[PDB]
RNA sequence: UGGAGAGUUUGAUCCUGGCUCAGGACGAACGCUGGCGGCGUGCUUAACACAUGCAAGUCGAACGGAAAGGUCUCUUCGGAGAUACUCGAGUGGCGAACGGGUGAGUAACACGUGGGUGAUCUGCCCUGCACUUCGGGAUAAGCCUGGGAAACUGGGUCUAAUACCGGAUAGGACCACGGGAUGCAUGUCUUGUGGUGGAAAGCGCUUUAGCGGUGUGGGAUGAGCCCGCGGCCUAUCAGCUUGUUGGUGGGGUGACGGCCUACCAAGGCGACGACGGGUAGCCGGCCUGAGAGGGUGUCCGGCCACACUGGGACUGAGAUACGGCCCAGACUCCUACGGGAGGCAGCAGUGGGGAAUAUUGCACAAUGGGCGCAAGCCUGAUGCAGCGACGCCGCGUGGGGGAUGACGGCCUUCGGGUUGUAAACCUCUUUCACCAUCGACGAAGGUCCGGGUUCUCUCGGAUUGACGGUAGGUGGAGAAGAAGCACCGGCCAACUACGUGCCAGCAGCCGCGGUAAUACGUAGGGUGCGAGCGUUGUCCGGAAUUACUGGGCGUAAAGAGCUCGUAGGUGGUUUGUCGCGUUGUUCGUGAAAUCUCACGGCUUAACUGUGAGCGUGCGGGCGAUACGGGCAGACUAGAGU
């Protein structure tokens, strides 16, 4: 299931502009509601919970799925926060966001859900698939000459492209050089509080 | 019972038990006779009846009415029985 | 009798199979005496493998395979090289 | 590579110390809600009683026979003709001990782990070697009949077989005497001499269609038995044992064995828990935990036990013989009252108990299994399918813009805030659902007919899928059909108003409500989730509150009133040896599945597969002797004289 609701509301609640550009945000930077302006109690559990909600609603990830990802990130050798960010980036809607083939997350996700995407020429419609190394991020051949798919061309310059994926010309196909590690990951959020959370 | 084979199977089982009964009656009466011979210590009829006793015992073993291990057990038993007569 | 039978260890929609040696008077997903191969009939040609040097041992001692295994046994060629046929070679692809 | 705390004893404090809470899990249940799919899963209580259907059958290449089909006929016009493929009823073989269910009983070599069997069995499977040689007499079935209500059964002829009986020869029987090899003692194998002994079978043929059988040596497999270790409560169970402990001679068993028996002696077990009482199927595992532990043994898989209750044998290689037999007992049915039948803890399904867990479905398509030379028949195993959000995973119920920040709602300090880009509106695309259509993999498979040197092989042709016109691809339409649950004083994330006024009521805890309730009911807002959300119950955690890891006993609970002393535990310094503990290495085992790492594929996931760890333990060999332990000593320092 998906949230399917207001976005600037939760941006206000988490006190961080999650999406890229929002005039609805920054006008009322306080959390919404009738008690929107009250001094909240800065509790450790409070900031941890708001931080995990940040991590979820940034990528549109649901609760137990975020659980499962965290329980395999903990099990993977080394650290856990870097790999958790790695895999939640490797979700292909975030891949489209990095490639610049979308304006917002809720339509980056739907461009996958609605079956406008083949990976190795394979029809995928689940937005939770994880891109591997060297893989091709391609589109259906018949998607051409569609309004968003053609406005996707001239809107490829305002947003910087990360160095872990390569986007090419008239064949709008991405090549994933490698699985991005830590730095090229955009960081609207400090990430050790997820790590601390689930030891409770 | 119920199974078409089960009635036939019992009809064979009675045949088996009866034809087996003939044999084990024979060999029981014969081992008793051998004990009669040995207890008396005649050593002539006791010497000459072995040709019948082990004969029918091995017949029993071949037809499988009893099994060769106990067959050997009994024949060794009476062999050592006359070995002290 | 000792059997070389095809034991089912698959899902609802995938019949993966794994070949061993086991006594006939035994259920499928029981204790196999020794594992000697696998068979996945989902790829285009097949996915086939038999150990090919304990299969000879079992066939020599008397482990008779079943009717779906006998075909696969000609395919891997162990039947021909055990029976002295001129087609001793394996013929899989 | 892994450990969180908070509230509560006081006027205040610090300890001690319980209680409560925050987490996770279920074969779950109940409340509300609810779209689908995938994959798992579903009597945890009554091992309570079962209507109804199927779940064990197979061979005409074993034989006597012709009940049906079609035939060579005659010919009544609706009967004869076994000779004849084909085959009803019938005789024999194998199977039925596998397969499935339940967990009552069982505290036990029942189970887990490792060993011994020089003390053993093992049909059909493989391999090595000889033989198939003479015969006989019955009987089914059939036919004529008798009795009985039937269930079933008596009498008289007649006929076979790979059914039965008699034989000849044949070493893996025996006895005795000996050799030759090995030990671990009763003993083991290979032989010789002599004297005794035991086996069988035939069935078909297009004219190189083929099925058999018997005696044995060795494997393979299954099994039997025995043993070390391990695994609940309880002493408010201290004496248990007489075939008990052992021996001899016997019997019996497949086999050792008091397994049984005659005799003889008087032994065996136990405070390291005998005997007894209670509880309980056990396990790989599953839940929890940082681990050690604690709980538990459900799906799967392994082992055991049982099959209405209790007792016993038979056949057969193989028997708790669930759908075999004998008897007793309890329960339901028929009887013509003399007599008989039945056992769902098999697949369903019914009734009954419970809070509660499902279709009286399809296919043998695949695999495993049974039988037949084979085609083929059987398989409620198995593959599936239906129902239960019962659980896990996945995906949707729109997205980008969109202020004059619209109406309405709520609050208000009456200036406004809040719901809120959330809406109206524009614009774009159809995951899922709808209609239409094609359409599967699972089948280098299963049989027939071309060609194949025969075994084999395909050139290459027909036909065969329960799932299922299902999964899946494509076209058409338009945001169109699709969100609810819980909570908001602290733990704990989330607040104002109105209604109520110790009343209703809430609550886990401590507490709230007696006129201004952030704590009851409603509204608004919000938070956490989301096809799920809450309540219960159970268990672990927090609980270092049974403490091995990891606790304490002056006053908080806790030093016996004191001493001696039994078992036990523990033990100074030194020498040499053993190598039991300890420790090193290797070999074997520690099944598969499970858990962890890496890849691979189901659109990702759940799930699966492969390779590597895990399998902590145990057995054998080869090392070591620092410490502990045994032994043979030594010393005086402890101890005693
Ligand atoms: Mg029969
Ligand atoms: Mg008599
Ligand atoms: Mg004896
Ligand atoms: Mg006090
Ligand atoms: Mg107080
Ligand atoms: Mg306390
Ligand atoms: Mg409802
Ligand atoms: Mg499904
Ligand atoms: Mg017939
Ligand atoms: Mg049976
Ligand atoms: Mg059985
Ligand atoms: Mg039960
Ligand atoms: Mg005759
Ligand atoms: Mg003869
Ligand atoms: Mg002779
Ligand atoms: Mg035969
Ligand atoms: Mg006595
Ligand atoms: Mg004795
Ligand atoms: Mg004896
Ligand atoms: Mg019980
Ligand atoms: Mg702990
Ligand atoms: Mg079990
Ligand atoms: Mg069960
Ligand atoms: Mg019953
Ligand atoms: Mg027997
Ligand atoms: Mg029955
Ligand atoms: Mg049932
Ligand atoms: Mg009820
Ligand atoms: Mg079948
Ligand atoms: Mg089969
Ligand atoms: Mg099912
Ligand atoms: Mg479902
Ligand atoms: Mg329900
Ligand atoms: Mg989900
Ligand atoms: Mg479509
Ligand atoms: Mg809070
Ligand atoms: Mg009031
Ligand atoms: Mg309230
Ligand atoms: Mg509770
Ligand atoms: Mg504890
Ligand atoms: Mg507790
Ligand atoms: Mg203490
Ligand atoms: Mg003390
Ligand atoms: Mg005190
Ligand atoms: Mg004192
Ligand atoms: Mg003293
Ligand atoms: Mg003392
Ligand atoms: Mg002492
Ligand atoms: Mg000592
Ligand atoms: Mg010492
Ligand atoms: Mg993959
Ligand atoms: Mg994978
Ligand atoms: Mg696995
Ligand atoms: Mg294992
Ligand atoms: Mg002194």
């Amino acid at each position: 299931a998906r949230y399917t609701g207001p976005v600037t509301r939760k941006s206000r609640r988490l006190r961080t502009d999650l999406v890229g550009g929002d005039q609805a945000f920054e006008k009322r930077p306080y959390p919404p509601g009738q008690h929107g302006r009250a001094r909240i109690k800065e509790s450790e559990y409070l900031l941890q919970l708001q931080e995990k909600q940040k991590a979820r609603f940034t990528y549109g990830v649901m609760e137990k799925q975020f659980r499962r990802y965290y329980e395999e990130a903990v099990r993977q050798p080394g650290k856990t926060g870097e790999e958790l960010l790695k895999i939640l980036e490797s979700r292909l809607d975030n891949v489209i966001y990095r490639a610049g083939l979308a304006r917002t997350r809720r339509m980056a996700r739907q461009l996958v859900s609605h079956g406008h995407f083949n990976v190795n020429g394979v029809h995928v419609n689940v937005p939770s698939y994880r891109v591997s190394q060297y893989d091709i991020v391609d589109v259906r051949d018949k998607s051409l000459n569609t309004v968003p798919f053609q406005i996707a061309r001239e809107t490829a310059g305002e947003r910087p492209i990360p160095s872990w994926l390569q986007v090419v010309g008239e064949r709008q196909r991405v090549l994933i050089h490698q699985l991005p590690e830590r730095a090229q990951i955009d960081v609207p959020l400090t990430e050790q509080l997820i790590v601390e959370y689930y030891s409770k | 019972a119920n199974i078409k084979s089960q009635q036939k199977r019992n009809r064979t089982n009675e045949r088996a038990r009866l034809r087996n009964k003939a044999v084990k009656s024979s060999l029981r009466t014969a081992v008793r006779a051998f004990r009669e011979a040995a207890h008396a210590g005649d050593k002539a009829k006791a010497a000459e009846l072995l040709a019948s006793t082990n004969r029918k015992l091995d017949k029993a073993a071949s037809k499988g009415v009893i099994h060769k291990n106990q067959a050997a057990n009994k024949k060794s038993a009476l062999a050592q029985a006359l070995n002290k007569l | 009798a000792v059997k070389i039978k095809l034991t089912r260890l698959g899902k609802i929609r995938n019949p993966q199979y794994r070949v061993a040696v086991a006594d006939a008077r035994t259920r499928r997903d029981g204790r196999a005496i020794e594992v000697i191969g696998r068979y996945h009939p989902k790829e285009e040609p097949s996915l086939i493998e038999i150990n090919s040097e304990r299969a000879q041992y079992w066939l020599s001692v008397g482990a008779q395979p079943t009717e779906p295994v006998l075909k696969l046994l000609k395919i891997t060629g162990d039947w021909q090289k055990f029976k002295g046929l001129p087609g001793a070679q394996g013929r899989l692809k």
